[PDB]
């Protein structure tokens, strides 16, 4: 692996938030 | 209440700006060469290390780049500094460009070996948000701070010393901690956590965890859109005065001010220009752990992930020469714009009902839905 795995929001929008 | 937080915020802006525009006029730089983000970041470093030196400066001769190995005196930087800020410390003012920093740090690399090393999962990326920030920065600082931060160095703190005023610290930085976590049980289990004078491994093993449940049920971090020295000084330059005209860090104020900026970087041979472009504008905002699918639409433009990024960092290093380098215009603008939050959000769809902002929509009037159908390029930029 050694990616990412969750997103960290940095705006106010609609979005499914992906983990 | 837009008096004091839009007005006094402008104030630290102007600072930056008129020493910016002072620190060119003594090293005698173009305007062209006072756009060049590199320089740019010399200075911002030679105040940073001067009010807790030299730096590399790049000078433009018939055709070629030259770079400059230059020092100054580390009291005639900081005596420069006041005097564009009254007289001020305007310690806001060094902690912006502590960020500014920080936030090209966290999208420039991956911060791995350091986080295994502290015995925190390499994937627990999306977390490590200001890892590089230095402790001097301010309060206001540290909530930029992603919960994951925090947990390496309460997790180093405590390695090392379960391996006397120390102890004030270690509670507030687990208040702090605990501030980011937006439930019950989180908030809860952080007091739990912050109940051991010798925090062991009982702890060391239990943050961990919670570290990995923000990955899921995310905390409260503030995004601060911090720009480079050279678009502050710059726009103080051109007349705008926004200590009374107003700013904001998490407004329509920075996209607006980088859709007229005329930022320049260097570029090495075989680099991608709208990739270097691309890697700057995911540091003017900290957006280097959004979803690449929101940034990109944001943008205007696709923002594509670090793997595939051509790239290896802004700075340059001692190292390379100069014969084969050249310099590209920055590609800034952005289609939207959005209020950078700092909520991880709660239950699947988050900001229920928040949107995008056309970059007229000077206020917070109308917003605009998203709708994500559509032939992507993935959601993780690491």
């Amino acid at each position: 692996s050694s990616g990412q795995i969750s997103i960290q929001p940095t705006f106010s929008v609609q979005r499914n938030l992906p983990f | 209440n837009a008096t004091e937080i839009r007005a006094s915020v402008g104030k630290m802006i102007d600072g930056i700006g008129r020493f910016y525009i002072q620190m060119c006029t003594e090293l005698k730089l173009s305007d062209y060469e006072g756009r060049l983000i590199q320089n740019s970041l010399t200075i911002e470093r030679m105040v940073l290390s001067a009010f807790d030196t030299g730096g590399p400066i790049y000078r433009r001769v018939d055709g070629k780049w030259r770079r400059e190995l230059i020092l100054y005196d580390k009291e005639e930087i900081r005596r420069i500094w006041r005097q564009a800020n009254n007289g001020d410390d305007a310690t806001a003012g060094l902690t912006h460009m502590m960020i500014w920093h920080s936030n090209l740090n966290d999208a420039t690399y991956q911060r791995t070996r350091a986080l295994v090393r502290t015995g925190m999962d390499p994937r627990m990326c999306s977390l490590m948000q200001g890892s590089t920030l230095p402790r001097r920065s301010g309060a206001a600082g540290a909530a930029v701070k992603g919960v994951g931060t925090m947990v390496m160095e309460l997790i180093r703190m405590i390695k090392r010393g379960i391996n006397r005023r120390t102890r004030i610290a270690y509670e507030r930085m687990c208040n702090i901690l605990k501030g980011k976590f937006q439930t019950a049980a989180q908030r809860t289990m952080v007091d739990q956590v912050r109940e051991s004078r010798n925090p062991g491994n009982a702890e060391f093993e239990d943050l961990i965890f919670l570290a990995r449940s923000a990955l899921i049920l995310r905390g409260s971090v503030a995004h601060k859109s911090c720009l480079p020295a050279c678009v502050y000084g710059s726009a103080v330059a051109s007349g705008y005065d926004f200590e009374r005209e107003g700013y904001s860090l998490v407004g329509i104020d920075p996209f607006r001010l980088l859709q007229n900026s005329q930022v320049y970087s260097l570029i090495r041979p075989n680099e991608n220009p709208a990739h270097k472009s691309q890697l700057v504008w995911m540091a003017c905002h900290s957006a280097a752990f959004e979803d690449l699918r929101v940034s990109s639409f944001i943008r205007g433009t696709k923002v594509v992930p670090r793997g595939k990024l051509s790239t290896r960092g802004v700075q340059i290093a001692s190292n390379e020469n100069m014969e084969t380098m050249e310099s590209s215009t920055l590609e800034l603008r952005s289609r939207y714009w959005a209020i950078r939050t700092r909520s991880g959000g709660n239950t699947d769809v988050s900001f229920q009902g928040r949107g995008v902002f056309e970059l007229s929509d000077e206020k917070a009037t109308s917003p605009i839905v998203p709708s994500f159908d559509m032939s992507n390029e993935g959601s993780y930029f690491f």
